[PDB]
Formats: structure tokens, C-alpha cells, sequence
RNA sequence: AUCGGUUUCAAGCCGAUGGAAGUUUGAGGCAAUAACAGGUCUGUGAUGCCCUUAGACGUUCUGGGCCGCACGCGCGCUACACUGACGGAGCCAGCGAGUCUAACCUUGGCCGAGAGGUCUUGGUAAUCUUGUGAAACUCCGUCGUGCUGGGGAUAGAGCAUUGUAAUUAUUGCUCUUCAACGAGGAAUUCCUAGUAAGCGCAAGUCAUCAGCUUGCGUUGAUUACGUCCCUGCCCUUUGUACACA
């Protein structure tokens, strides 16, 4: 009866919030989608390419929720993985900026994320409402 | 059996583990016995456990790894060919799979069949380089050590450049070792070490 | 059904087997990234196995491959950009790859540029240490 | 297929170029009072059973 | 092609007779019957699970195991 | 004026601070139920302190675990230990030493890190090697 | 430590129990006498002697070379894949270091597919970078035994950053080109537990450049718990026509 974003599983939540944010045509797509691989250090673009974006959007929503306030730099260095530098040892090069910035702007316009003091971005009260509503449905859909 | 409630709702399959019995969450150590003497007090099937992963201080003194659960000893010996060195989470996930595989075909409770594979793939007389060869008998700890080291090496070598995944290969090898086949880099590889023995035995 | 095998496409044989995004790249001058972007602009289905693409959408695949800039390829997805001849960005996708490779080496050797000379000698041109490497 | 199981009663140093082989004294579980000397390869404690494919032949040090 | 791995709507009919009476079913078995190769083996397993001739015991990604219907 | 004891459990640079209080059954880790720990096989390593004694002993308490440091496996072993040490410290202080004894020899019978941390620590790296032991390759000729 | 063994019941050693800890508790630092014609005069306003002392063998400037390639050798890195690659999501360390009359570590918001730019900001630092939300790893899905999407070398063109200066391509980034390599002969190296191994991270040089080193954690085995067989060690005995042995 007090189901929140934390009480539900990670993937099984993001996949249902992905469905919801795709049913709603509210969240934007920057237009350069289909031509990006969400990194400097990757091989190929996101395999789905049917607006993944609705999975980034969902995960940046869920991440900014659990944290205090997240900036684009924290999202870049979060989502960025190991770059194969050819014959040289693997490194950490952080993920692509524009995707994480334009998804934060898309959440800001929808009313999930709020530009927060101390810099970065917090959740809106409408944000917590929509996240917790989906989080309750996800569990009771199985139950 | 006594479905209790908490402020954190626990699933009933997890709640059927509390002092009921300690399994994987399905494989029981009640036991279909080792059945072959000499290796009893050298295969641990007496202390039941939930996963094939302890922190483990078993390479401490000398004989402490004889009192380690034999499922962990497979899980440990599956991490060789050192692109998989460490990575016990992958190894235990492979072990989970291969056990429920050797359940779905030829069920027999997939711990006693693993135990019986250890009892059959154990080289029971070998030689030593004294360019001569002198046939000697084998310590039951080394009979386990090499029974594991033949099963898990045979498995990876079969699964290498193949579609049959390490889970299915290791599974097939453990089954054909249990029911003496000589078709699993198995009793065949053991007979090859007892053939060079009978030359000098 | 009408499932084809060989699939000839602009002077190459791109076997209509397992996948299309990875079949197109056997053309000398397109790669995994470019093939993917052209398939997306062609609006083909990617789960199909490169043989069940009817000739009309195969023509459209070849259209957007040949003249990419018209169909929203952003002009940093191309081989020759600010080309030395005119200054127009285009993609050398056919046998043009080796044609324009040879043309550039021949341009360098004609000028008698250092990189052109090292290209002529068969030496390594990216100031690499070839004392201990490039034996055979 | 007669294999004879025999428990060890005492271990006697190590034979071989290296300490690869351990000379041990066994008592046959079947028809006991028969004590025989035997070679092993792997690590041997006491009370451990060895499986002989020949009960007959005795054991010598590996010079 | 590559050792009988071709897309077909008749080997659907071959599958739906040959797959039952298997004590064990996975991607590895499907391909080692010189059938459908990998990508097609997995979507065969998924449709056989929807149809209900298959019982899934475990459904881990990279190693999906299945059994004949009781 | 409430039964409350703050305990910790640790495994190789993984500090798991548990707060076992008089409650109903709220067992939670980083403000999420125990049923959602990152490694889904080590779900039964974090859980085993509950399955050892029984959920009936947890029908009158609430536990909140805050995990910091280490990796995924270090943190699971830290939680497991922190919960068991939390529960025995509560029973010692607020029930009796009789039921403390009971569930101590219940916990240590099934083998333990669980109550006291594995002493093991990483050895420092020395020159002319890639670790504490492994020396660089030697070049005679 | 206690108890039991065990050696003339002496120093000790072995087993169990308790304990955070029972190998000198783990790892280092310090580390004798004698010796080498070991290395360094290119670390030293450390220095004898010898050579030059201005058409300089001093140190300054421009450019060039230390990188040059029939070939051989030594430390490495990447790999030959399905215990895998790729895409998404999941998502956790430890030891550092960091600018005032200078340009450091740089949040945060915007521009950008990048790399990287802009306008501010906290930190002379358990206050800020920074939880350095590192990678391997986990889960769901896309590849299905093919030099294949394993591998990423060579090359072509473009966009940036550092720098008086990037050509002999500094580095980074985008697209294209795709080589050898199907686990390696005779040989040889290192390793006994949080060790090997996998994984990345921080520091040194650093304007820029790490496939190096110095450290640190992440994941974490197998196999000995031994013996002189090889290669050497220490003590005693013994033979010697050796003593730069």
C-alpha cells in the first residue's frame, strides 16, 4: 500500500515506464536519433533505434529520482562504458552529452525533472506522482 | 508450511527454505549415497548450502579443501583457461544451468549424478617419471582433484568453437561419466592413464 | 516462396543470407555504421535476411547509398568531404574506393610529396617505427 | 572386476627423485590382519582407503 | 547457404512434429538437428512456448532450457 | 524508549550498517526490499541469515541496511553479516542471552563469515612485479 | 594462550579448542664482515689527471637526427571468440593529486553525433572536483560455429585540442579501407591465498603524448603443504698438480 520507485525491480520498472512514455507522444525526440550511438566510445547505434529514448528518458527519470540532484556530466560518466582503443588497453570514455542533455530538457518540458538549486536537476512533485503510479501498476499487473 | 507475513512481503518459495531444508533452491542433500567407498570423507554432501559460492578459506593448511562442498569445487575448476579467471558469478550461473539441464534429461537429483561422475572419472592408478615410468596408486584427494580437472577441462574443450554452450557440454560429460560411457573426455581419458599404469603395474 | 541467394548489387555479389545490415557492408566502400544508417533512411525491416527485400526497396537502398546527402545523411558520415578536386562531400561506395585510393597516391607521387614517395617505396607512411615491425 | 579397498595404518616419508610418491603401509579392509607396503602419488593422511587392482606385489623405494 | 540454416514456412511443419518427444530442448539441440541456425532457433523456442508444447524450467538469456509438454 | 541497536558487518572494504529496531518485518537495503539485490544468485547469500533461524524470529523487528564501499559481492557478504550480527545483538540486549546463545550456535553451525569478518586483506604491490608476488619476466639471453 | 599428544618428557614440534588474529599473525623498512679492478666522471660549483679555450669541445640561434629499415633478439599490448561480440539497461571501489600574480582539479547550465567548445562555479582542499556513481561484472535482447558481426592492422578523406611550430602523420574524434592471427616448434618465465589470474583506477615524467613504471582496489581459482632429479645455496668431512682459484 506504500509502493514507491524503490519497492519495484530496476529493469521490470524501466520497461513499463518505457511503454507509458511511448504511449504518450509527450516526450520529444531530438531529430538526430537513428544517427547516434550514445557515446564517443562505442561500435554501433542502439540496436532498437525505435526511440530507445523512452528507455534513456525512463532511466534518467529513475536515476534523478533515487539521487539528490544529477548533472549531465554525472549521466555521461555513468552511461559511458569501456572503449576498445584497438590494440591498446581499454579505457573509460564517458557517454555522449547531447543525448543526456536533450532527454533532461524533454523531461523538463513534460514535468518529470525540475532544474534544481546547487546546480543539476531534482524530480518535480508531478514527477514523483507519475513514477509512483507506474511503480504501483508494474507490481499489481503481475499480482 | 507456515506461510508467515512481514512488512517486506517475501515470496512463498523463499519462505519454504526456512529450516525446511537447504537446497540450491530445488536440489536436495538428503542423499542418494556416494555408494563408492574410499571417496566418502573426501566428497562433502553432508553440509547443505544455497549457492555454489562461499568466501572460503579452503586453501589454508593442507586437507581443508576436502571439507569444501564438491559443487563449489566444480564451480571453482570451471574458471580456468584464463579469460574466465575469477568470475565465479558466471561459473555458478553455468553450474545452476547444467544441474537443471542434467535434471530435465536423466533427472536422478542432479547432485548424486555429479558425485557419481567424480567417483567414475577418478584415475585410481597412475605412473611417475623415475626416461622410465613406475606405476603407483593414487591418494583419494588427488582422485577427486583429477576427476574434477578431467570433467571441467573436457567440458570447455568440447564447448570451444561450437554452438553447444559450456552448460550443455559439462552436463553431457557429467551424465556419460556417471553412467560409464567412455564418450565425454572422461572414462576414456582415465583409462588412458590406467593403461600406461598396467604396462608397469 | 521467392527467397533469392546471390543478390548482385552495384558490381558486387552480396549473398541474400543471414542479415541485410551486414550483407550491404560486403560492398567495398560501405561499413556496418553506414549500411545501418542507409537501411534506416530506406525504411527497410532489419530482422529480414537480406534476400526477402523486393527489388523496388533494393533500388532505394542503392539510391540512398549512391546519393546520401539528399536523404538526411549529415555529411560527417562520408569518405571524401571537402574533396581536393571541387570541394563537394560524397561517398565512394563502388569500385571507386580503390579508384580514388589510387588517384590520391598518384596525385601525391605526381607532386613528389614525402607521403607519396613512401607510398611508392611501399614503406609505412604514418611515421611509424618500421625497424622492428612490418617484416613480411 | 575385483578391485581391493585397503585403509592406510601409517605413512613412511616420501620416495622418488622429488617427494612426488609417499611410501605408506595399508591394512586390507577385506580379510584384515594382512598388512602390505604400497606407493601413492597425491597427498595421504591416515585412515584413507586406496583401491588396489593387484593385492599381490609389494612396494620398494624409487631411487 | 550455411549447412541448412535457411528461412522457411514448411520447416515450421518439420519443427512442430520433430521438437516434441525431446527430453531436452534448447538453441544447441535445435541447431544440432541440422535445422534453423541460432536466430531462427530462438524465435522457434519462443513460439513453441506460446503454443504450449514446451514447458520452460529456466529462461535465462544466452542459455534457455525447455522440456516436452506433460 | 524503543528497542533499537545500530550494528555493522563488513567483507573486504564493504561497510554495511544495519539498524534493527522493534517493528513488524521491514527488512530493507538502500531504501529497497532485500528481494532486489544487484546479483540475483547472491539473493540467497543476503537471505540465508533469515532462512537459518526462521522468519518467525523477524515477525517483530525492522532492519535498514546502508551499504558503502567494495564491489557487488563484497556488499552482499557485508549485508548478510550486518543482518546476522544486528539480529544477535538485538536478541542479546532485548530478549536474553539464552535465545542469543540459541541463534549464535544456529548461525555458526552452518559455516560463517556471517558473525566476524574474514581477516584476509590485500597484500601491497612491491617493485619488479604486477602484484604482491607475480614478478616480471626474466631475460637471461 | 588452554588441553591432548609427542623428543633422554630439554629446546621444540604436531593436533584440537577458544579467539579479530595461532606461518616471525600478513607485508615491507632497516640490514654484518669481506669483496667486485660490477654501474655511474651523462645527477651533482663530487673530483685527480689529460684535451680544448673563440674559426670553441663553452652556451645561444635556424633547421635536421635520436623514430632512419634486407634482418635478429628482450619486456609488453591486442587477439584468435558463444565462458563470446554487440546494443540497451543494471550499476559498486580503493590509494591519489589539485591554482595568486598564477591558469591547476574544474562542478553546473547551454552549443555539438563527435572529439571538443562557450558563460559561470566550488576548492590552497576529510569542506569542491568526488560517492572520482572505474572496468571487468549483472540482467534482457540482437549475432549463430563463417577469418564471421571474432580481430582490428594497414591505408583515404574530413573535424577538433595542445603547442612559436603537428610535415616524417603528437593526441583525440567521424566515416570508409579491411591484413595476419583458427591457441603457437625447439625452448624459456613467474607463481602457494585475498596470493596466481582477469578487470580497471590514481600517481611519476606531462603543454600535448602510456601499449611503461610506482601504487590501489574490483572479481577471485586450480594445485603443493613436499624433495634434492635439474639449477643453485649454507655447514661439516674428504681429494687436489687450482689460487686473475
Amino acid at each position: 500500500p506504500g509502493v514507491s520507485v524503490r519497492d519495484v525491480a530496476a529493469q521490470d520498472f524501466i520497461n513499463a515506464y518505457a511503454s507509458f512514455l511511448q504511449r504518450q507522444g509527450k516526450l520529444e525526440v531530438p531529430g538526430y536519433v537513428d544517427i547516434v550511438k550514445t557515446s564517443s566510445g562505442n561500435e554501433m547505434p542502439p540496436q532498437d533505434a525505435e526511440g530507445w529514448f523512452y528507455k534513456r528518458a525512463a532511466s534518467v527519470a529513475r536515476h534523478i529520482y533515487m539521487r539528490k540532484q544529477v548533472g549531465v556530466g554525472k549521466l555521461n560518466k555513468l552511461y559511458g562504458g569501456a572503449k576498445s582503443r584497438g590494440v591498446r588497453p581499454y579505457k573509460h570514455i564517458d557517454a555522449s552529452g547531447s543525448i543526456n542533455r536533450k532527454v533532461l530538457q524533454a523531461l523538463e518540458k513534460i514535468g518529470i525533472v525540475e532544474i534544481s538549486p546547487k546546480g543539476g536537476r531534482r524530480i518535480s512533485e508531478n514527477g514523483q506522482r507519475d513514477l509512483d503510479r507506474i511503480a504501483a501498476q508494474t507490481l499489481e499487473e503481475d499480482e | 508450511f507456515t506461510p508467515v507475513v512481514l512488512a517486506t512481503p517475501i515470496p512463498e518459495e523463499v519462505q519454504q527454505a526456512q529450516t525446511e531444508i537447504k537446497l540450491f533452491n530445488k536440489w536436495s542433500f538428503e542423499e542418494v549415497e556416494v555408494k563408492d567407498a574410499s571417496l566418502v570423507d573426501y566428497v562433502q554432501v553432508r553440509q547443505p548450502i544455497f549457492v555454489a559460492h562461499t568466501a572460503g578459506r579452503y586453501a589454508n593448511k593442507r586437507f581443508r579443501k576436502a571439507q569444501c562442498p564438491i559443487i563449489e569445487r566444480l564451480t571453482n575448476s570451471l574458471m580456468m583457461n584464463g579469460r574466465n579467471n575469477g568470475k565465479k558469478l558466471k561459473a555458478v550461473r553455468i553450474i545452476k544451468h547444467t544441474l537443471d539441464i542434467i535434471n530435465v534429461l536423466t533427472d536422478q537429483n542432479p547432485i548424486q549424478v555429479v558425485v557419481d561422475a567424480i567417483t567414475n572419472t577418478g584415475p585410481r592408478e597412475d605412473t611417475t617419471r623415475v626416461a622410465r615410468r613406475q606405476a603407483v596408486d593414487v591418494s583419494p584427494l588427488r582422485r577427486v582433484n583429477q576427476a574434477i580437472a578431467l570433467l571441467t577441462i573436457g567440458a570447455r574443450e568440447a564447448a570451444f568453437r561450437n554452438i553447444k554452450t559450456i552448460a550443455e557440454t559439462l552436463a553431457e560429460e557429467l551424465i556419460n561419466a556417471a553412467k560409464g560411457s567412455s564418450t565425454s573426455y572422461a572414462i576414456k581419458k582415465k583409462d588412458e592413464l590406467e593403461r600406461v599404469a598396467k604396462s608397469n603395474r | 516462396g521467392s527467397f533469392q541467394h546471390i543478390l548482385r548489387l552495384l558490381n558486387t555479389n552480396v549473398d541474400g543470407n543471414i542479415k541485410i545490415v551486414y550483407a550491404l557492408t560486403t560492398i567495398k566502400g560501405v561499413g556496418r555504421r553506414y549500411s545501418n544508417l542507409v537501411c534506416k533512411k530506406a525504411d527497410v525491416d532489419l530482422h529480414k535476411r537480406a534476400g526477402e527485400l523486393t527489388q523496388e526497396e533494393l533500388e532505394r537502398i542503392v539510391q540512398i547509398m549512391q546519393n546520401p546527402t539528399h536523404y538526411k545523411i549529415p555529411a560527417w558520415f562520408l569518405n571524401r568531404q571537402n574533396d581536393i578536386t571541387d570541394g563537394k562531400d560524397y561517398h565512394t561506395l563502388a569500385n571507386n574506393v580503390e579508384s580514388k585510393l589510387r588517384d590520391d597516391l598518384e596525385r601525391l607521387k605526381k607532386i613528389r610529396a614525402h607521403r607519396g614517395i613512401r607510398h611508392f617505396w611501399g614503406l609505412r607512411v604514418r611515421g611509424q617505427h618500421t625497424k622492428t615491425t612490418g617484416r613480411r | 572386476t575385483p578391485v581391493t579397498l585397503a585403509k592406510v595404518i601409517k605413512v613412511l616419508g616420501r620416495t622418488g627423485s622429488r617427494g612426488g610418491v609417499t611410501q605408506v603401509r595399508v591394512e586390507f579392509l577385506e580379510d584384515t590382519s594382512r598388512t602390505i607396503v604400497r606407493n601413492v602419488k597425491g597427498p595421504v593422511r591416515e585412515n584413507d582407503i586406496l583401491v588396489l587392482m593387484e593385492s599381490e606385489r609389494e612396494a620398494r623405494r624409487l631411487r | 547457404a550455411q549447412h541448412a540454416v535457411i528461412l522457411d514456412q514448411e520447416k515450421y511443419d518439420r519443427i512442430l512434429k520433430e521438437v516434441p518427444t525431446y527430453r531436452y530442448v534448447s538453441v544447441s539441440v535445435l541447431v544440432d538437428r541440422l535445422k534453423i541456425g541460432g536466430s531462427l532457433a530462438r524465435i522457434a523456442l519462443r513460439h513453441l512456448e506460446k503454443e504450449g508444447i514446451i514447458k520452460p524450467i529456466s529462461k535465462h538469456s544466452k542459455q534457455a532450457i525447455y522440456t516436452r509438454a506433460t | 524508549a524503543v528497542p533499537s541497536v545500530q550494528t555493522f558487518g563488513k567483507k573486504k572494504s564493504a561497510t554495511a550498517v544495519a539498524h534493527v529496531k522493534a517493528g513488524k518485518g521491514l527488512i530493507k537495503v538502500n531504501g529497497s526490499p532485500i528481494t532486489l539485490v544487484e546479483p540475483e544468485i547472491l539473493r540467497f547469500k543476503v537471505y540465508e541469515p533469515l532462512l537459518l533461524v526462521g522468519l518467525d524470529k523477524f515477525s517483530n523487528i525492522d532492519i535498514r541496511v546502508r551499504v558503502t564501499g567494495g564491489g557487488h559481492v563484497s556488499q552482499v557478504y557485508a549485508i548478510r553479516q550486518a543482518i546476522a550480527k544486528g539480529l544477535v545483538a538485538y536478541h542479546q540486549k532485548y530478549v536474553d542471552e539464552q535465545s542469543k546463545n540459541e541463534l549464535k550456535k544456529a548461525f555458526t553451525s552452518y559455516d560463517r563469515t556471517l558473525l566476524i569478518a574474514d581477516s584476509r586483506r590485500p597484500e601491497p604491490k612491491k617493485f619488479g612485479g604486477k602484484g604482491a608476488r607475480s614478478r616480471f619476466q626474466k631475460s637471461y639471453r
